[PDB]
């Protein structure tokens, strides 16, 4: 089987044989045929009086654990716990960004620089704004905003975009969130030996915790982010492994949060760093973004993208980069070994995130401008030990069109706003196109590699075919870059991909067929749109002809993130199987019994056209129910 | 009933009537018998457009329902909405081609039906001036007559050519609008398949000024749509058949404005419930300067 679709990808592979590195496929080749029972899900060990394997075919072998749990009762607490796990992860991003709102100042390293972003968020969270200093404002924002994730008194805060009949819905099933860090809490104690043995309440109390992530976490991360760093807007870029540069310093900033990669942004036009990097024999610095922190950067300051999740090794084996600077999440260890075989300095500024045999620089948050130039001296004095002759950067890179934010969105429809009827600076545009039919529906394309699947093969194939098809797309994450590398965040791609009905939109509105809404956390912003949508035209987020996809997804996060996708009332279509084949209940529970709660369910498909087909049929009876 | 199925709807309830005025043709006239439009030189306007085919008997004006045919696709695509558009089209100038042959004089005053290749030469010269800025195709009926007649006088008195059909050219007479060729106000006829004498007007637009020849279907569309300042309001209920013609205008690039509650479409299909601001809407969306 082919190891990629990306020309730049294979050049790098050959380079790593040639040079008897290990990448992520050699790893998955060694790994041979994976374990079985952990493969469907029917493998515990939440007790150390396990570990216990159940049959994943019911009837046969051994039926219980040693406690008497069931397979169902097995799978159903390890996928609570991989949702539990992605819950984590998006709410202690969101955290640190609502910690670093609170320490804004006027004259301080990190401001407010969209002060109608942060007027409209107040208001959201119930905070006064009128005759009052901007940073105050901002401060009790902050409180609001952490008190979501430890409240245990009261409600929680939801953005206004949420429909009301969906929280009505959430109210009734017992899926309402709480505090975030208590629902975590609440799925950790809940999978506990001897605690709860039955499915459908466990998928219920994941869904609750997923609701966490993505109408807490992911969103109030992803809105804080927009009042400190800007508000996205359409930006021009360029993506693939061809924008480092030979003959410039090459600090490659991977990772998910986004204060530091801000601030080594920054850093990067401070004068004495740019005469040091001159002082040391290169043109310039050359920022280069990977994942979700090049996500970022990429769309406030159209910073360039190296890659995705799985290019992150062959960034390395190009021999050009100078710095690697990680922080948190998707940052492969065996880096901190592939960096030995090169000149690189890999540097870890996370004390959430210590790697063995990495140079630790930790990150202060307190200092984040001086911390970062001090951290990007590091990177620049490492241009000396470049060794020019074990440098190969392909010469394949893409321009690419993003900065999609819901704000940007309103704004490009608003070209198509007919000034005597309005009204202006809604997504009004958009739910005529979608109820007239001129588009077929929206659909989102998010998630991350996986080795199982050919890299980069499944997104393209699903996106190519939903624009096709005059479905709308949204990307975000490495699918978000893997279109990028591909060629399809372009406007031209328009008139080379898209159907008619989709050809015409971006015609009139002028955007490319399928717009980067961002990184993982601005999965929200997805959210965000479909509820204005519902809230337009007065339904439940469950009766619009809308969609997401996970072509290729590993990640916990990704798990939490179709299954908060799913509660919110949107059907998610997963191209990699996640590990619960061996729980009846489990599987009829996630892909049959969940539209009756919340509307929605998961559809698991490995062929991308098989999956392009089911969406356009779903998506055309969830139209022929809604009478568009 | 959604908008493709309201399009497809009223292009099949066009295919019907076009094969029922066919039908009383060749049993009244004969197949043999001659099929024209009074002094032009492109037979049947809209399919000389689509296929280059020339209909001068009353055979191939039967043949002819086949372009209607397979122009209709029920597909929910915008592609089949805008060929079924075009389906509907190519009917209304059947059903009036038959009405020609059927009858001597088919129109009365002060309906005046077909407009001949003179007058699309003599309105040609202040078209691409820009003494007249656009074409207002008003189609049915406005609650009243002075409402008709003051968005009439508007568009009038702000030079465009605004042609009449249906019940708006009665309530346009009680108004007292003054009609005419050089009055710039023409009633095409009381039937929704009489806007098809205006259509046939932007296409041979693009047959005489833009030199495509006939059969190159999207060359014609492209000129209407990018030379011709046509706009429709259609005022008063719509029927499936009046939504049909109006995919057929937006086929040709032609935006089209209604009173009525519609599933819209940015820049195509637009409700404008205030009459008072109905001309103002109608030449933004037709970008139109005055
Ligand atoms: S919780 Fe039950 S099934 Fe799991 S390891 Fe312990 S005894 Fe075995």
């Amino acid at each position: 089987k082919a190891k990629s679709i990306d020309q730049a990808t294979l050049q790098l592979l050959d380079k790593a044989k040639q040079d008897g590195v290990e990448t992520v496929w050699d790893r998955k080749a060694d790994m041979k045929v994976q374990c079985g029972f952990g493969s469907a899900g029917v493998c515990c060990r939440n007790c150390s009086m396990g570990p216990c394997r159940v049959s994943p075919v019911p009837g046969k072998g051994v039926e219980r654990g040693i406690c008497g749990a069931t397979a169902d009762v097995i799978v159903s607490r390890n996928f609570a716990r991989m949702v539990a796990a992605g819950t984590a992860a998006h709410s202690d991003h969101g955290r640190s960004i609502a910690l670093s709102l609170y320490h804004t100042s006027k004259d301080g390293d990190i401001k407010v620089k969209d002060e109608n972003k942060l007027k409209e968020v107040a208001k959201s969270f119930n905070v006064e704004t009128e005759g009052r200093d901007i940073y105050d404002i901002a401060h009790d924002v902050a409180k609001e905003g952490l008190s979501n994730y430890g409240k245990q008194l009261g409600e929680v805060t939801l953005p206004p975009s949420l429909p009301e009949k969906r929280k009505e819905l959430w109210r009734k099933l017992g899926v309402y969130p709480r505090a975030v860090d208590r629902e975590i809490a609440a799925v950790m104690h809940s999978t506990h030996i001897g605690c709860n043995a039955d499915a459908e309440a466990m998928i219920k109390m994941s869904m609750r915790c997923s609701l966490t992530d993505g109408w807490m976490g992911s969103f109030m991360g992803t809105e804080f982010s927009d009042i400190m760093f800007g508000t996205p807007h359409s930006i021009d870029t360029e993506a693939n492994l061809g924008v480092l540069e030979k003959n410039s310093v090459n600090v490659v900033l991977h990772g998910h949060e986004p204060l530091l990669s801000e601030m080594v942004v920054e850093a990067a036009s401070d004068p004495e760093l740019v005469e040091l990097a001159k002082s040391v024999g290169a043109d310039g610095i050359n920022l280069c973004g990977m994942c979700c922190t090049g996500n970022e950067v990429s769309m406030r300051h159209g910073i360039k993208i190296a890659g995705n999740f799985m290019q992150q090794e062959l960034a390395v084996v190009t021999g050009a980069v100078d710095g690697l600077i990680v922080d948190v999440q998707c940052i492969m260890p065996a880096l901190a070994k592939l960096s030995k075989s090169y000149h690189t300095k890999f540097i870890t500024t996370s004390p959430k995130a210590h790697i063995t045999d990495s140079i630790y620089m930790e990150f202060d948050e307190e200092n984040p401008l001086d911390s970062a130039k001090k951290i990007l001296k590091e990177a620049i004095l490492n241009f000396k030990n470049r060794d020019q002759s074990k440098v190969m950067i392909p010469e394949l890179k893409c321009k690419a069109i993003l900065g999609y934010s819901v704000e940007e969105i309103i704004n490009k429809l608003d070209k198509v706003v007919n000034t005597q009827i309005g009204p202006m600076q809604t997504v009004k545009p958009l739910a005529d196109v979608l109820v007239s039919g001129v588009l077929r529906g929206a659909a989102a394309v998010v998630g991350c590699n996986n080795p199982k699947v050919v890299q980069d093969s499944a997104h393209i194939e699903t996106i190519k075919g939903l624009i096709k098809n005059d479905v709308i797309v949204v990307v975000t994450g490495c699918a978000a870059q893997a279109a990028a590398k591909y060629g399809l965040l372009q406007k031209e791609a328009a008139e080379k991909y898209a159907g008619p009905g989709l050809a015409t939109v971006c015609k009139l509105v002028d955007i490319p067929p399928v717009l980067h809404m961002g990184s993982c956390v601005d999965i929200s912003r997805i959210l965000d749109l479909v509820g204005r949508v519902a809230n337009l035209l007065g339904v439940d987020m469950s009766d619009l002809p809308v969609a997401g996809v996970a072509p290729e997804w590993m990640s916990e996060k990704a798990v939490a993130i179709g299954t908060y996708v799913v509660t919110s009332g949107i059907d998610t279509w997963l191209g990699v199987a996640p590990p619960v084949t061996g729980g009846p209940e489990v599987v009829d529970i996630l892909t049959n019994k969940m539209e009756d709660w919340v509307g929605a369910k998961f559809f698991i498909e490995t062929d991308p056209h098989k999956a392009v087909e089911q969406i356009v049929n779903r998506m055309n009876e969830k139209r022929k129910k809604l009478g568009i | 009933m959604n908008l493709f199925q309201t399009v497809f709807t009223g292009s099949k309830q066009a295919l019907a009537a076009a094969e029922g005025i066919v039908k009383q043709a060749v049993d009244e006239k004969g197949r043999d018998y001659k099929v024209a439009f009074p002094d032009t030189a492109y037979s049947l306007p809209v399919i000389f457009a689509a296929t280059g085919k020339k209909i001068t008997n009353v055979g191939e004006l039967e043949g002819a329902l086949d372009i209607v045919r397979s122009l209709i696709v029920e597909e929910e695509m915008l592609d089949k909405l805008l060929n079924s558009g075009l389906a509907t089209a190519v009917a209304a100038e059947i059903i009036e081609a038959a009405k020609y042959v059927l009858s001597d004089a088919p129109y009365a005053e002060p309906c005046v039906g077909f407009i001949s290749d003179p007058i699309i030469r003599s309105l040609g010269v202040p078209l691409v001036t820009g003494d007249i800025p656009g074409v207002a195709v008003i189609l049915g009926e406005c609650p009243d007559s002075e409402t008709a007649a003051k968005i009439i006088k508007d568009y009038q008195s702000k030079g465009l050519l605004t042609c009449l059909v249906g019940k708006v050219i009665d309530q346009a007479i009680e108004g007292k609008v003054k009609m005419g060729l050089d009055l710039r106000v023409i009633p095409l006829g009381y039937d929704v398949t009489s806007v098809i004498h205006v259509v046939t007007i932007a296409i041979r637009a693009a047959l005489i000024f833009g030199g495509i020849k006939g059969g190159q279907l999207n060359d014609i569309l492209k000129y209407t749509a990018e030379r011709v300042p046509a706009f429709v309001n259609a005022f008063g209920p719509l029927s499936e058949l009046v939504v049909s013609a109006g995919a057929g205008a937006i086929a040709l690039g032609f935006p089209v404005l209604t009173d009525q509650v519609v599933p819209e479409v940015p820049t195509l299909l637009l409700t404008q419930k205030d009459y008072d601001k109905m001309v103002k809407t109608s030449l933004e969306a037709r970008n139109i300067k005055i």
